[PDB]
């Protein structure tokens, strides 16, 4: 049930930064995929508005 | 006191089905019946099946 | 008589075979490495007519 | 899979770093492994007399 996707990295912690839904998904394996494991790679995504 | 046994087995589908003698090119020969539809217990990776 | 539940038999592809031991462990093991790196990225000629 | 520590299993012309991988395994007395992902057992007593 972990939603809280924000490693003390993104920039959500702003004021204009606005609202938001924290998402996540996985990766992919492979050379070109960055990693050196055919294993889904942890990869967080975060969206918001702004004025 | 006897002891007879029946055995029913209930079905409402009565599908088209056929019997397969497959040779396999190594020398091996098996028999089994496919069904329309149903997997026929894939044997090396050969999975013909019956289509009615 | 010791207590187990007795040999066991696995069937794979149809055939039943009688393995010597049998477990589930982890094992070193490489990848496929497809490194396309733009193969086809643009080239053509052709030209131009007009009727 | 291409390779299992060392030894030659497929042709990917291409090898990377090694990896834990967990998948099952059988021995027949040979001299490499069998790995088998789908596998039906089944567990017999027999009333063996080495039991």
């Amino acid at each position: 049930s972990t939603s809280n996707s924000f490693s003390d990295d993104w920039a959500g912690k702003m004021d204009r930064a606005g609202l938001g839904f924290s998402g996540c998904s996985d990766g992919c394996g492979g050379a070109a995929c960055g990693c050196f494991n055919a294993a889904p790679s942890c990869i967080f995504w975060r969206k918001w508005v702004e004025n | 006191p006897h002891g007879i046994i029946w055995k029913v087995s209930p079905c409402a589908a009565w599908v088209p089905s056929a019997v397969i003698e497959l040779t396999m090119p190594s020398g091996e020969v098996r028999t089994f019946h496919p069904m329309s539809g149903i997997p026929t217990q894939v044997f090396k990776g050969v999975s013909v099946t019956y289509l009615g | 008589l010791v207590h187990k539940p007795g040999e066991v038999v696995v069937s794979y592809g149809g055939m039943r075979v009688r393995p010597k031991c049998y477990g589930f462990s982890r094992m070193m093991a490489t990848l496929e490495v497809n490194p396309p790196e733009q193969r086809t990225g643009q080239c053509t000629g052709c030209h131009l007519e007009c009727i | 899979i291409c390779k299992i520590d060392g030894v030659v299993f497929n042709q990917c012309e291409g090898e990377s770093l090694p990896q834990p991988f967990d998948v099952a395994w059988m021995d027949v007395g040979h001299s490499h492994k069998i790995i088998m992902r789908e596998h039906k057992t089944k567990w017999v007593q027999e009333s063996s007399s080495k039991d």
